[PDB]
């Protein structure tokens, strides 16, 4: 149907479960894209469902730190979402590869990636799985743009509602009040950008143990610290918006406004 | 620093 009819399809780029992304062009506009190309014969019950909220979330927004979906398109057994081509690779990737950022790029990369969570809270979205892995780096270029991705988890909340939306994350990077199944909303994300913060600057997580039992209880006490020495020279004010990110009361937490406003960031 | 896999329900690992 249409996506044969306007998108002409390039170069496999990658493949995931029962998808496969090739770059491909909207012909008459000459821009090129990621067109994620999805099996939807293979999918499970569950997977549809969050294909289809992913579809939707993903397309209300648009910022230049989201990856832009384009176009989301049903033909017979398959789906077809064009997103923003980004070939720089995961946070992750580039944080395992570079082992830590200085205080300068960690700042610049929180600050897109606050700006990101800011415009979600503001279209009335909680993204529920912030972490290196769900950010992209636009290109391999030095200074390339952080990009906010994959949004299979996201819920759409209406202005400061808090409500039980289910146990769903990354475990690392669980919120206290998801792990205490109280209702919850926008902070979520924000203690994620705690965790996301604190491995920038040093390298490795404020909360991990292969026990999970453990790593949870510790989530839950906010039962984090900054060894010495890799932390002993980190400024002061880098350690206070992680404290402020990783509160574990959600209503004490630093907001992404005010975080952008925190002198560590001075964006807003 | 583990690549760490997205749950929509909760499990007891």
């Amino acid at each position: 149907t249409r996506f044969t009819e306007e998108y002409q399809l390039f170069e496999e780029l990658g493949k995931g479960a029962f998808s496969v992304v090739r770059r491909c062009v909207k012909v008459l506009a000459g821009q090129e894209y990621a067109a994620k190309i999805i099996n939807t014969k293979k999918l499970s019950a569950r997977d549809h469902q969050k294909l289809e909220r992913e579809a939707r979330i993903c397309r209300l927004l648009k910022h230049p730190n989201i990856v832009r979906l384009h176009d989301s398109i049903s033909e017979e057994g398959h789906h077809y979402l064009i997103f923003d081509l980004v070939t720089g690779g995961e946070l992750f990737e580039d944080i395992v590869a570079r082992e830590y950022y200085s205080e300068a790029d960690a700042s610049h990369c929180i600050q897109q990636i606050l700006e990101a969570v800011l415009h979600c809270h503001q279209m009335g979205v909680v993204h529920r799985d912030l972490k290196p892995e769900n950010l992209l780096l636009a290109s391999k270029l030095k200074g390339a743009a952080v990009k906010l991705a994959d949004f299979g988890l996201a819920i759409e909340v209406e202005g400061e509602q808090q409500a039980w939306f289910g146990f769903a994350g990354t475990p690392g990077y669980l919120s206290p009040e998801v792990l205490r199944k109280d209702p919850y909303g926008k902070p979520v994300d924000l203690w994620a950008c705690g965790v996301i913060l604190y491995i920038l600057l040093v390298g490795y997580p404020p909360f991990w143990d292969e026990d999970q039992h453990r790593l949870y209880k510790q989530i839950k006490a906010g039962a984090y610290d900054f060894p010495s020495p890799e932390w002993d020279t980190v400024t002061p004010e880098a350690k206070d918006l992680i404290n402020k990110m990783l509160t574990i009361n959600p209503s004490k937490r630093i907001t992404a406004a005010e975080a952008l406003k925190h002198p560590w960031i001075s964006h807003r | 620093l583990r690549r760490q896999h997205s749950y929509d329900t909760f499990v007891d690992l």
